[PDB]
């Protein structure tokens, strides 16, 4: 960034070895600006024989290859194999390092071993590429966690439900389910299992996510393991699959619809299992869904997530939590029945939408209503609703003939 | 990475507290049984440990119906009673849990003494529907 | 971490560093059914449970679900473990 | 003391070294042996009774092609 010297106290020491008692400090200014411009002009110099001089190494006799080159005399002594050794010298206030050079009797170098005799400069060809890649001849290149059983196993069934084969795949999530000694094993599961739910946002992938859904309810099949205190990650995991908007890679064709009622399913058996007062586990899933389902601009994937896990909790979840929002299904059929805008994928989502709310709202229709039900249709929202209870009726009206 | 360990959100005193208010509450003596539904029905600290209260008396009926053992469902209906009239803690967060304790103690398959223990379970009846309301 | 449980995603994400919202509503009461709560002679164990876990009384994991693919905050990232064992029955 | 009493005790920790050697012992059996019917459920098995697979299973030999390579060399170092 800036022009660097060598520093101004550096000169001061240099002329104490000369005799100079006191020098002052626009003195040793002028003198460290010239010799670090000499500096330079010998690193940029010697750099002129390490290039043309095909080297990328600057040996020492391409310093002395400029200092020859700017007539100034050798620096006698530093071809010799050699080192950056220093000596730090502590003393009484005096700061310093110096060389500590040492001696050697002369008859131990007249009477020391000399080293092989060097060989000659010789050629050799060989091919580096033959019309293509380069031949594989050799002057080229060469081109407190588990023990190792539980190590094992784990491996072997989180790589088994990942998807090479379904075989595999059942007897891991069968043997997720019925093992008795599956604890200690229990957070590397639940951790592995929220993070593939968060890799599904790198890539959109429905089939692994339907795989972990499944491995979640393998696991909470498990009479011997207590998800109590591991259900922290699978909670999260499970309304991921639910509350989320792209679940798909090609969204038209692929049915994330199923990865949403196998995982509300799952989260209204995960708030039956272990929802306590304490917890306030439904509550606060209750309250995720109703205001991600009565706020406007969520999308229809979303909005048929927290309609699918709410209708999934219970009756009173489908009649006191999604019945009275049933003016929104004019919302609705605002975009289905009406629109020059059809090549959407807004209608298909806004059906299913409306599928699964009479679907739903059937029952609770069939529970809070009279018998006859003439024109409730007429009196429901766009008169299908009416329609579907109609059916629900009569369905249930076969249900007591069969009993 | 070794963590430290949790504690219990009651204190060694409270828990204590607990402790005797329901080995009291389960009848033994009158004076206690008195004692205890007083605290119960007056305690302004009784929030916080009410989740342990409601789960020892909807826990309890249902056991507790196995055997039709009427003193233990009196007594426990007399503890719903004494947990109502309470002016500080908020209850509706834990009514079913306690529902369904009432009902069983009125529509239930009762086959003890004809006519002797009809005025006992009567008087249960009693409890069950004025707290019912 | 990447090399710990879940290194499977890691490796494969490639990151390789080292009236209705109405509280009363969603009273347990006004959403359990106490007929089928009595087991009634037909055909729990919690209460002195030892302890509960902070994520499952006051975290809200929620919050941590994603809803947007457009605009999402959570997105491609180590989010590395801290790998902190506990529960009970584990070792130490 | 309830009126103002809040004192903060630990939980009482398991030093049984029977109950820990006993579960110990148990996981490590039970991991076992859920690993090894896993891995003779999904691959070639053999069995000692005749159509016996839900039984004693067991893990079918594979030949190596080096086999002193599997034998001789540590896996734990």
């Amino acid at each position: 960034l800036s022009n660097t010297v060598l520093p101004s106290e550096s000169m001061k020491v240099v002329a104490e070895s000369m005799g100079i008692a006191q020098i002052q400090e626009e003195t040793c200014q002028l003198l460290t600006d010239e010799v670090s411009y000499r500096i330079k002009e010998i690193a940029q110099d010697a750099l002129k024989f390490m290039h043309m001089g095909k080297r990328q190494k600057l040996t020492t006799s391409d310093i002395d290859y400029a200092l020859k080159l700017k007539n100034v005399e050798p620096l006698y002594g530093f071809h010799a194999q050699e080192f950056i050794p220093f000596r730090f010298a502590s003393g009484g206030g005096r700061e310093l390092y110096f060389y500590e050079e040492k001696e050697v009797d002369l008859s131990d170098i007249i009477n020391t071993p000399l080293p092989r005799v060097p060989l000659d400069v010789c050629l050799k060809a060989h091919w580096l590429s033959i019309e293509g890649c380069q031949p594989a001849i050799p002057e080229n290149p060469p081109p407190h966690e588990l023990s190792v059983e539980q190590q094992l196993y784990y491996k072997e069934i989180t790589e088994a439900c990942v998807g090479s084969c379904e075989a595999k795949r059942a007897e891991a999530l069968q043997s997720i389910a019925t093992d008795p000694g599956l604890y200690q094993m229990l957070p590397r599961f639940s951790t592995f299992i929220s993070e593939g739910v968060r890799v599904n946002v790198v890539q959109n992938n429905l089939a692994l996510l339907i795989y972990l859904m499944r491995m979640v309810k393998a696991l909470m099949d498990n009479p011997t393991l207590y998800l109590e205190k591991y259900v922290h990650e699978l909670i999260p995991a499970v309304m991921t699959c639910i509350v989320s908007r792209q679940l798909c890679l090609r969204p038209d064709v692929d049915n994330h619809w199923a990865l949403r009622d196998f995982a509300a399913r799952l989260v209204a058996q995960i708030c039956k299992h272990f929802s306590t007062t304490t917890n306030n586990i439904q509550s606060r899933i209750t309250k995720t869904f109703t205001k991600s389902w009565v706020d406007e601009k969520t999308p229809w994937t979303t909005r048929y997530g927290s309609i699918a896990g709410l209708a999934e909790l219970g009756h009173d979840v489908i009649k006191t939590l999604i019945l009275p929002r049933l003016q929104q299904e004019g919302e609705r059929i605002r975009s289905v029945l009406d629109g020059p805008v059809l090549s959407n994928i807004d209608r298909i989502g806004a059906d299913h939408v409306q599928s699964l709310l009479l679907k739903h709202c059937a029952p609770v229709l069939a529970k809070l209503r009279p018998p006859p039900d003439n024109q409730d249709a007429y009196r429901a929202e766009f008169g299908s609703l009416g329609p579907l209870l109609c059916s629900q009726v009569v369905k249930a009206r076969a249900q007591a003939a069969l009993q | 990475r070794l963590k430290p360990r949790s504690i219990h959100e009651l204190s060694v005193e409270q828990q204590l507290y607990y402790k005797e208010i329901t080995e009291a509450c389960v009848g033994s003596c009158e004076a206690k049984r008195a004692e205890a539904l007083q605290s119960i029905a007056t305690d302004p600290g009784l929030y916080q440990m009410l989740p342990r209260f409601s789960t020892f008396i909807s826990e309890g009926v249902r056991v507790n119906v196995v055997q039709n053992n009427l003193a233990l469902l009196i007594y426990l209906m007399r503890m719903v009673k004494a947990l109502m009239d309470n002016p500080t803690l908020y209850l509706e967060k834990y009514v079913h849990e306690l529902i369904p304790a009432v009902m069983t103690c009125i529509v239930s398959r009762q086959l003890c003494l004809r006519p002797d223990v009809d005025n006992h379970w009567a008087l249960r009846d009693f409890a069950a529907r004025l707290v019912a309301q | 971490w990447r090399y710990g449980p879940a290194r499977l995603w890691y490796d494969m994400l490639g990151v390789p560093e080292d009236d209705l919202l109405a509280d009363e509503n969603f009273l347990m009461v006004t959403q359990l059914h106490w007929e089928d709560d009595i087991i009634w002679d037909g055909e729990p164990w919690y209460s002195i449970f030892p302890i509960d876990n902070e994520d499952l009384v006051y975290g809200r994991w929620e919050d941590n679900i994603i809803w947007d693919a457009q605009a999402m905050p959570r997105l491609l990232e180590p989010p590395v473990l801290t790998l902190d064992p506990n529960d009970e029955n584990l070792i130490l | 003391p309830h009126t103002y009493i809040k004192t903060p005790t630990y939980r009482e920790p398991v030093s049984d070294y029977q109950v820990l050697r006993e579960k110990a012992a148990s996981q490590r059996r039970d991991v076992e042996r859920a690993l090894t019917r896993f891995m003779a459920k999904t691959g070639e098995t053999q069995s000692l009774f005749k159509d016996d697979v839900s039984t004693f299973p067991l893990i079918a030999a594979r030949p190596f092609t080096i086999p002193y390579l599997t034998a001789l060399l540590p896996s734990e170092l």
